[PDB]
């Protein structure tokens, strides 16, 4: 467990750096190289929200370079993690509107051209984050840090210090699993499939481009949520679950959560023609 | 007949032109381009202090 | 072990 | 270009009343529009403005809070909703407008006006001369001065010239100190520095009869001069 | 830093290009089609069943959808030096007719300035409708004047479905650039036909141009 | 029995006096003078806000403000020191090739595909602009416009044809032919006496505002012209054409005195502009920047590379502080 937690700080660095870097090279094609369209809305905004994400990670990643020892105080506990939740709920609901907005514009062509506005998209966009924000409010309100045999660690506790604090952890368990993965997931994919059985049907893709773009979009999805939701939703039954599944799957779900803001760059924009001028 | 437009008009004044030696028109051009050359502010920068576009 | 430790919750 | 306003009678002290200015012949939504008040036998001083499309508004300190302003533009009517009436509001309003680009003539246009009679860090522009006994024929001279130094660094030296005729309504004459408005006889000049101004007549005709006036237009509390007759 | 007249010239230039913008969006909605042809081919006749000098434009629309339309056939200038004025069209509309491959050799124009637009370098992604006109006369004229004349490498039937086909065909294969751009060949009837045929085209234009822009193609 | 070997004879003796007046050449008097320094030009201004390709623009006479002229409609007037929007005119078609600007400043003009050159007046009692004035005449595309007062104005259209247009009455005062191909440039002398035409026929001539016929031709590219200029003394002018090459003719020799061109440089020419001293030579390229020539030696001196897309405008300003370039990606930069 030493020689394995060295190697995870090792992966959760190179993919925060590949992110912040693959990020922040958006965000400056899409305000000063770009036009006024419905697209760049959504790609700057699922740019800068994965941007926040992952300069406020390294926070975590050094919490767990130390052997989990918090050594920041509870109020850079208490918050710092509400704005990872905030900045990772976010990018979901994105990647939901960006799907759905494709169906719609495949289709529904002639509405879709009179009735595709920019000020629509930042309407959407601001819901988004209004919804996002409500979304990760508790973490504010049951982050705290205790001190247990000289080893000191934030975590929550519903207690707010058994029935007490399981109702609460049990609702916002389960309403975070549901809105973060479930929901997303499934219109993503009834959206893609409609688009790619419409795709045959009429025949008018001439490469394979767009249906594998899509079936990437799919499965990396599915893996990195499944996991770090499966596992949390499994720790609600700690007391007769073994502890020894949670100390190494957590790190290892944590793990596969991270790297999916750091290919969104690779796989929405980058593949665009707007990078293809600077490629 | 459109012929004899074109003739009577590359004859009765395009014939008719008084030319000069080449040299005599080539030192004329030099001598404006070297006689204003101090005021022209693509060959010779301004400072900032007068470029209005700073 | 107490909910929400090793991970962002 | 026509500016016409109505709706001021006589109202007692405290009450509400409300001034419209309608505007026919001219690009309204382009305009933006001033109110400007004159008590009886005094001088003139600014009120409020409201720029095109409603963007910012500025009231003078001694209005403020008192008076609102606001615009029409489907119907080209500019309104003055006035609360809590003193006996220092009894004047005549008048209706201006100004467009604001390079090279633009601001304060051009002035309506006939509306008589209101209630019942019972300034730059200041000194006119020292009131009354000017000149015959036609010879030239007269209009001097002034302000405690800021109107020159800005752009180069504009903010500096308006108005004539009052005797039962009339100002008429621009020169604005930024140098050039002169449309329609104004060639006979005006202008000229000055950073803190003096003058004003100059060449040939004085009997309709030049009235009262000069001074104006500021580096800072938005914008100020009037004390006005200058010349008497026939 | 700026006076008082200096800001509100930047308010009056905030509202110029909140109104340009507003007014850029606008014109984005509407579906650009260039009108082409031979002249004498039936350009007419499509302009008047699709509604209800320099260069005419005319407005339509067909189930909620804004069309318009540049004919430019008076303008006897060179084509070369204002073509690339109608790069971003959505698509064009070539009319042919079949009427005149006996009339005097005006089929091979039409060849010759159909092979001209298809492969310029401004309509490389561009899609062409082709219109092929006065079928009735086509018949009529086809079963007394024998098709070999016209063409003396031509090798099948007089009867009007192969030679249609066959022009068609010779029509069809001109074009070098057979991936990025498609054809859709009608023969013009008398009848709100030729709208729809229009209708379906630029709406398989508008799903492809969607598909490109997003990122999926 | 009508001949043309007239015809001939005479164009054979015009070489020949040309020929015999070409006692030396421009290089070989410009070859102990100082070469001008590289030129590093830097863009000082971006002004955005169109959104299609820019076709045309014009300085005005104060050096301060400029109008530009773009495929979607729209006539923009730029001051160019602060980036501010004065006036911004919608056209009643939005094929337009061509804007110019009154010398006074009171009209700007504009034409296209619509063979109509409307002129429209920029000082009026209202704050609008207004249509002052729709000028129809022209069977064909109209490609340039030049003012010569606040009532004369001398148009080029693609009919071949050149106009100078009353524009009081709205009547054709003057017509000049003798261009066998659309007419694509065209410049006005100094004095605005004299103005010269570049056509599609590889050829330029030099015409009489007051008279109105033909008064030199000058022959040499071996394609298009698409822009000319004039010199600023009035005894020379460049043209630009679309065989990668710019030349200089004079007008008291009758002849063509240099050749602006360069191996590598295989696209056209879409504008052409001198200095204030006349001595550098601004040319837009299809290449996506422009180049910078000594025109006393035929040296590139300098590349302006801030565009991505076809360089369709350039100009200089009156007094030479700056250099104005248009191109099709909507943007307009300021170099000095
Ligand atoms: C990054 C890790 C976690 C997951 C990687 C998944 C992606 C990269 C993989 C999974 C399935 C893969 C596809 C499976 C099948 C084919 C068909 C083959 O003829 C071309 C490649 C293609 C289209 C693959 C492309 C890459 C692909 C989409
Ligand atoms: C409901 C919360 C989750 C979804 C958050 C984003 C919702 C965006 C909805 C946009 C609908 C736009 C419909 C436009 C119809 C019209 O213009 O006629
Ligand atoms: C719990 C998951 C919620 C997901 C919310 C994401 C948005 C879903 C609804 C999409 C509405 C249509 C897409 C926007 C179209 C437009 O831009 O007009």
């Amino acid at each position: 467990a030493r020689v394995t937690r060295i190697f995870l700080v090792v992966v959760y660095s190179i993919v925060c750096f590949l992110g912040i870097l693959g990020n922040g090279l958006v965000i400056i094609i899409a305000t000063f190289k770009m036009k006024k369209t419905v697209n760049m809305v959504w790609f700057l905004n699922l740019a800068v929200a994965d941007f926040l994400f992952n300069v406020f990670l390294p926070i975590h990643i050094t919490y767990a370079a130390m052997d989990y020892h918090w050594v920041f105080g509870t109020a850079m506990c208490k918050i710092s993690n509400f704005l990872l939740i905030h900045n990772m709920f976010t990018s979901v609901f994105l990647l939901t509107i960006i799907s759905s907005d494709r169906c719609i514009s495949v289709l529904l062509p002639v509405w879709s051209q009179n009735h595709r506005s920019v000020r629509l998209a930042y309407m959407a966009c601001m819901v988004i984050w209004v919804l996002a924000f409500f979304l990760s409010s508790p973490s504010l309100v049951f982050r705290d840090t205790a001190n247990l045999h000289g080893k000191i660690s934030c975590f929550n506790n519903f207690s707010l210090s058994d029935p007490v604090g399981y109702s609460r952890h049990m609702v916002v368990t389960v309403t975070r699993f549901l809105c973060g993965f479930l929901v997303p997931v499934l219109i993503i994919t009834a959206c893609y499939l409609t688009i790619v059985c419409k795709l045959q049907r009429n025949r008018l893709a001439k490469t394979k481009k767009p249906f594998k773009i899509i079936v990437t979009i799919i499965i990396t999805f599915f893996l990195c949520w499944c996991p770090y939701h499966t596992l949390n939703l499994l720790e609600l039954h700690h007391t007769a679950m073994p502890g020894s599944v949670f100390s190494l799957g957590l790190p290892l779900a944590t793990a596969l959560a991270i790297a999916n803001s750091c290919m969104n760059p690779i796989l929405y924009v980058f593949m665009g023609q707007d990078f293809k001028k600077f490629k | 007949i459109a012929q004899a437009r074109k003739l009577v008009q590359q004859l009765k004044m395009e014939a008719n032109i008084d030319r000069i030696k080449v040299s005599k028109a080539a030192a004329d051009l030099m001598a404006y381009c070297e006689a204003h050359a101090k005021e022209d502010p693509l060959l010779t920068p301004v400072p900032a202090s007068q470029n209005p576009f700073r | 072990y107490f909910p929400g430790q090793f991970a962002f919750s | 270009v026509q500016l016409v306003e109505s709706g001021g009678g006589l109202v007692q002290p405290g009450g509400s009343r409300k001034l419209s200015c309608s505007a026919s012949g001219f690009a309204f939504s382009s305009f933006g529009m001033h109110w400007v008040r004159q008590a009886p036998e005094k001088g003139l001083e600014w009120v409020a403005y409201i720029s095109s499309g409603s963007g910012t508004i500025y009231y003078a300190d001694t209005v403020k809070g008192r008076f609102t302003i606001s615009r029409d533009d489907p119907k080209n009517t500019l309104f003055l909703q006035m609360t809590s009436l003193r006996s220092e509001d009894t004047a005549m309003y008048y209706c201006v407008r100004s467009i604001y680009y390079y090279g633009s003539s601001p304060f051009d246009f002035w309506g006939q006006g509306t008589t209101l009679t209630v019942s019972a860090a300034d730059i200041v522009m000194t006119q020292a001369t009131s009354s000017v006994p000149v015959t036609p024929g010879e030239s007269v001279s209009i001097s002034c001065r302000s405690s800021k130094s109107l020159l800005h660094s752009n180069g504009n030296t903010y500096l308006y010239w108005f004539l009052q005729r005797p039962g009339q309504s100002p008429q621009l004459l020169i604005y930024r100190m140098s050039n002169l408005a449309s329609g104004v006889p060639d006979r005006f000049s202008g000229s000055g520095s950073g803190t003096a101004f003058t004003l100059t007549i060449s040939r004085l005709e009997a309709e030049d009869v009235g009262v000069y006036y001074c104006m500021q237009h580096l800072e938005y509390p914008l100020t009037f001069g004390a006005g200058t007759k010349l008497e026939l | 830093t700026l006076s008082a007249e200096d800001k509100a010239a930047v308010e009056r230039s905030k509202m110029i290009d909140r109104n340009l913008r507003e007014d850029g969006e606008k014109a984005a909605r509407e579906v650009k089609l260039l009108l082409l042809g031979a002249g004498e081919s039936g350009k007419n006749t499509i302009v008047k069943q699709m509604k209800i000098t320099g260069i005419v434009e005319t407005h339509f629309t067909f189930k909620d959808l804004h069309f318009k339309m540049f004919d430019v056939g008076a303008q006897r200038s060179e084509r070369k030096k204002w073509i690339h004025c109608f790069e971003g069209v959505t698509a064009i509309i070539f009319c042919v007719a079949l009427s005149d491959y006996d009339l005097v050799n005006r089929m091979h124009a039409s060849m010759k300035l159909f092979d001209s637009i298809c492969n310029n370098k401004w309509f490389t992604d561009t899609s062409i409708i082709l219109f092929l006109n006065k079928k009735d006369l086509f018949e009529e004229k086809i079963k007394k004047s024998p098709l070999t004349i016209c063409y003396p490498e031509y090798a099948g039937s007089n009867t009007y479905e192969e030679a249609a086909a066959y022009i068609q065909c010779q029509f069809e294969d001109l074009n070098k650039r057979k991936d990025t751009k498609e054809i859709y060949t009608h023969f013009t009837c008398s009848t709100t036909k030729n709208v729809q045929f229009v209708f379906d085209a630029v709406t398989d234009v508008i799903i492809k141009n969607n598909l490109k822009d997003c990122g999926l193609f | 029995d009508q001949l043309r070997q007239e015809a001939e004879q005479l164009k054979n003796q015009i070489r020949d006096a040309r020929k015999a007046c070409a006692d030396a050449t421009l290089s070989q008097i410009t070859n102990n003078i100082d070469p001008v320094g590289r030129i590093q030009m830097r863009t000082r201004r971006t002004l955005r806000g169109h959104l299609a390709k820019i076709y045309a623009m014009h300085w005005g006479t104060d050096s301060r403000l400029l109008v530009s002229a773009s495929q979607d409609g729209k006539l923009i007037i730029w001051d160019s020191y602060t980036t501010n929007k004065v006036h911004a005119i919608p056209l009643r078609s939005s094929w337009v090739m061509t804007c110019a600007y009154a010398p006074s400043g009171n009209y700007v003009a504009c034409g296209g595909l619509d063979n109509i050159c409307s002129i429209y007046n920029l000082k009026t009692r209202e704050g609008n602009v207004r249509v002052s004035r729709e000028l129809a005449g022209h069977t064909g595309y109209l490609s340039c416009c030049r003012f010569l007062d606040d009532n004369q104005i001398v148009t080029s259209s693609g009919d071949t044809t050149c106009a100078l247009w009353d524009i009081e009455t709205g009547q054709q005062t003057t017509t000049f032919t003798g261009h066998t191909g659309d007419v694509m440039s065209l410049s006005l002398a100094p004095d605005t006496r004299l103005f010269v035409s570049g056509a599609c026929d590889a050829s330029a001539k030099l015409w009489d505002v007051r008279e109105g016929m033909c008064r030199q031709t000058f022959t040499g590219h071996e394609s298009d012209i698409n822009a000319i200029c004039f010199f600023p003394n009035g005894n020379a002018f460049a043209t630009g054409s679309d065989d990668a090459t710019c030349r200089l003719f004079d007008l008291r020799a009758d002849q063509e005195l240099m050749t602006y061109s360069h191996d590598n440089i295989i696209c056209g020419i879409t504008s052409v502009s001198f200095s204030k001293s006349g001595r550098l030579l601004l040319a837009g390229y299809d290449d996506f920047n422009c180049n910078v020539w000594d025109a006393l030696k035929a040296d590139r001196a300098g590349v302006l590379a801030g565009h991505d897309n076809r360089v369709s405008c350039l100009g200089v300003t009156d007094d030479g502080m700056a250099v104005a370039t248009g191109s099709w990606d909507s943007f307009l930069k300021i170099w000095n």
